[PDB]
């Protein structure tokens, strides 16, 4: 009936190692499931765990199962940006399976000699929205926004490919004024010291 | 694979009914519908253990289904309530009472609005690489920004000279409310295209992000002064420059 | 597709103590399929309410059932069973023999 | 206690 | 002695009528402790022995849920098998299932079984090792291949050794006063006039438990077993059983045959003369 999944959300560095968890009533256990769920796509069967003490493991990923004190860990060894996604957990009730809250995971890619810097970009209708841009945005904050009320922020960490190195964790902010003002649009955040302003 | 599921996106005027189509071609006995709403993840609606057999789930209220055949498991929404806004999935598995994992359908995004009045197409805009980013690390970055749309049904691509590029692009995973307070908010979507500083310096190039919006159909009543917010593409284009 | 014919036994529960208060049993087993109508009778009259146990089956997959009613025996009364089953052409009637 | 699941033939 | 918990499943299709009839019953050594019938007014798994009533809260939620799940499997099972044997929606057909485990006198897991028949005739069954299957035919062979890839026997081993036993033991502790109580065979003899030359002699055994028993006769220790009729054991209706053996005898020559009887109840293999 109840499939708890914890923690709900975690950001970890590239190359680090987490190991989230999913616990369930051990009463009437028969089988367990794990799913990789890439953001905005279909969930995808990862493991199918059944017997006690048995420890399935695929790629840099693994899993255990303790059917008596109802729990299962999902470990990730040397972790990668690609391994970012919401990980789900289901147990039977029919003939049925009941998914847990689901644990969303982000893996922030670290960088070839980081270039923390803030830039401003103008539109094509002269002076409007002049989007702000924060390259190599350090994620010590990354809660949601920053200095926001009549400002909009959609900073998110992405990846490839390769030529002069590329793993996209920038940030971006804009508004309805143009009187907005970059190099100032990221207040509620706690950016680094070497951050670079061109004016 | 696999489980084909139609349609992808959909807007509905409260009280309107609808059939969600999902079909498989693998002889999977078991088929089921889950919905998705933040905080509870996947909750089960109606499930089906074989042809002719249908059975209720965690949250069956307001939906019904049929299974006269092995392949299809249609989700009919009797009478749309605004609490029927959600993301739907159709999942199947080979053997009933078996342990196999569910191979999931594509998924469909459903928004149930009071008045179709609430539907807005987006406004795509492109933004020239920082003339100081090039002078710093020798890289150029184009930013595409779509704003003020509802509901959050869009696909954002780019186009160099006329080819759909995936190299170097980083879109947002999901549209964001302009201000999470609250439901008068439209949605937002951005993408960075980072290419060589000297490749955007080349004025011969035609950069273009496009955004397909999924909205109204010439079919729903349209009685407002503004354009009809149908399904349609919208593009902000640009050219390189060494000036 | 196997079809088997019932075996029928009509008996009391305890000893054959007359006038007293015993139980009348019709145990029918060894039959296929599971559909089977049973009746108990007091002098060829269909006994009102009868209990019967939960359908089960033995090692060869064959079916059995108990059919019982609380009754007061006389040195005069007449008890029997009226079984029907697709393997029968007519309902098998079995008189209840006390002093077997 | 029943087996939790019996798979189809 | 040993001890048992077995579950018996019977689902029968009904063309014109609606959903197929489903009866499941649970036993603990010759004692049914629960039942489910798809046509019962309750639509829940019910108690059949006063020692399972003393456990009436959330125990009946899972049992009811998993029994309704089993029924679901059997509903499909009827289509699959109909397709296999190329049958039609005309007549009625029958699947059966029976599983459970045995424990010894120590109560350490002794045996575990799981079998399945279609229309009376065996179809597929789980061997003693609980790792492999026996296919009655080529259709049952498809279920063996399917079931192998579904790893059904593995999930069976686990339950048959884990939960199946762990609970037998539980029930045994819960209802020690009747389940672990063995009654004695109160035996007697009779003698009937079949004509004017020949007699009978019927040897009885009543109000006993468990149902395992033995009876015969012998002329000079040399067992007769000719001209007899050893009827099947019959339930009394109160948890006790009955049985009898009969013989044909010349009304003169009789006292050369005895009557053997065996049973847990009392030690010495009781013998009877007329
Ligand atoms: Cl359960």
């Amino acid at each position: 009936l109840n499939v708890e999944q914890s923690p709900q959300s975690l950001h970890v560095q590239e190359g680090d190692s987490t190991n989230f968890t999913c616990s369930f009533p051990s009463s009437n256990f028969y089988a367990l499931h794990w799913y990789r769920w890439e953001t905005a796509k279909s969930p995808e069967a990862l493991f199918v765990m059944t017997l006690n003490g048995d420890e399935k493991k695929k790629g840099r990923i693994s899993a255990t199962l303790n059917t008596k004190e109802g729990y299962s860990y999902l470990y990730i060894k040397g972790s990668q940006p690609e391994d970012s996604a919401t990980y789900l957990c289901a147990r039977n009730t029919g003939n049925q399976f009941y998914f847990g809250t689901g644990t969303s995971l982000t893996v922030i890619p670290n960088i070839q000699n980081p270039d923390p810097a803030v830039y401003q970009l103008r539109d094509s209708k002269s002076s409007d929205k002049s989007v702000c841009l924060f390259t190599d945005f350090d994620s010590q904050t990354n809660v949601s926004q920053s200095k926001d009320s009549d400002a909009y922020i959609t900073d998110k960490t992405v990846l490839d490919m390769r030529s002069m190195d590329f793993k996209s964790n920038s940030a971006v902010a804009w508004s309805n004024k143009s009187d907005f003002a970059c190099a100032n649009a990221f207040n509620n955040s706690i950016i680094p010291e070497d951050t670079f302003f061109p004016s | 694979m696999g489980v084909t599921q139609t349609p992808k996106f959909q807007v509905l005027k409260t009280g309107q009914s609808m059939t969600l189509q999902c079909a498989q071609d693998m002889n999977h006995e078991y088929m089921s519908w889950y919905r998705q709403d933040p905080g509870m993840g996947l909750r089960l609606i109606h499930y089906s253990v074989g042809a002719g057999i249908t059975d209720q789930g965690e949250v069956p209220n307001g939906y019904n289904v049929s299974r006269s055949t092995t392949e299809d498991f249609p989700l009919r929404l009797l009478s749309a309530a605004p609490s029927q806004t959600s993301v739907y999935f159709c999942a199947s598995s080979p053997v009933t009472g078996g342990i196999y994992g569910y191979t999931f359908g594509s998924g469909t995004r459903l928004t149930v609005v009071e008045d179709l009045n609430k539907v807005f197409p987006p406004e795509v805009a492109v933004f020239e690489p920082s003339e100081a980013e090039i002078s710093h690390t020798q890289k150029a970055t184009l930013v595409c920004l779509a704003t003020g749309f509802f509901p959050d049904h869009v696909e954002l691509s780019w186009w160099v000279n006329g080819k759909e590029v995936h190299s170097g692009v980083s879109t947002d995973p999901q549209p964001l409310k302009e201000q999470p307070a609250l439901n008068d908010s439209r949605y937002c979507l951005s993408s960075r295209l980072r290419v060589s500083a000297t490749f955007w310096q080349n004025p011969r190039n035609h950069f273009r992000c496009q955004v397909q919006f999924y909205g109204l159909s010439e079919n729903d009543e349209w009685t407002q002064d503004r354009a009809k917010p149908v399904t349609q593409i919208v593009s902000a284009e640009a050219w390189g420059r060494a000036d | 597709m196997i079809q088997r014919t019932p075996k029928i036994q009509v008996y009391s529960r305890h000893p054959a103590e007359n006038g007293k208060s015993n139980f009348l049993n019709c145990y029918v087993s060894g039959f296929h399929p599971s559909d089977i109508e049973v009746d108990l009778l007091k002098n060829g009259e269909r006994i009102e309410k009868v209990e019967h146990s939960d359908l089960s089956f033995s090692k060869d997959w064959s079916f059995y059932l108990l059919y019982y009613t609380e009754f007061t025996p006389t040195e005069k009364d007449e008890y029997a069973c009226r079984v029907n089953h697709v393997t029968l052409s007519q309902p098998k009637i079995v008189k209840w023999d006390r002093d077997m | 206690n029943l087996v939790p699941m019996v798979a189809t033939v | 002695g040993s001890h048992s918990m077995r579950y018996f499943f019977t689902s029968v299709s009904r063309p014109g009528r609606g959903e197929p009839r489903f009866i499941a019953v649970g036993y603990v050594d010759d004692t049914q402790f629960v039942r489910f019938d798809s046509d019962a007014a309750s639509q829940r798994m019910e108690p059949r022995a006063p020692w399972i009533e003393q456990e009436g809260p959330e125990y009946w939620d899972g049992e009811t849920r998993k029994v309704k799940a089993h029924s679901q499997t059997h509903r499909v099972d009827l289509g699959t098998l109909r397709g296999y044997y190329n049958q039609s929606e005309a007549g009625s057909h029958t699947v059966q299932r029976m599983y459970g485990c045995d424990v010894g006198s120590d109560w350490r897991f002794l045996r575990g079984y799981h079998q399945y028949a279609y229309d009376g005739k065996d179809y597929i069954a789980l061997k003693e090792d609980l790792r492999s299957w026996t296919a009655a035919d080529m259709a049952a062979q498809t279920t063996k291949h399917k079931w192998e890839a579904a790893h059904v026997a593995e999930q069976l081993r686990a339950y048959l050794e884990g939960t199946c036993v762990e609970w037998l033991r539980r029930y045994l502790e819960n209802g020690k006063e009747t389940l672990q109580r063995t009654d004695a065979p109160k035996t007697h003899m009779t003698h009937h006039a079949v004509s004017d030359h020949e007699a009978t002699l019927r040897c009885w055994a009543l109000s006993f438990y468990p149902a395992e028993i033995t009876l015969t006769w012998q002329r000079d220790g040399e067992d007769q077993t000719q001209d007899t009729e050893l009827v099947e054991t019959r339930p009394a209706g109160d948890g006790t059983f009955q049985k009898w053996v009969a013989v044909v005898v010349p009304s003169g020559q009789e006292q050369r045959y005895t009557c053997h009887v065996q049973h847990e109840g009392l030690p010495k293999p009781l013998t009877l003369r007329w």
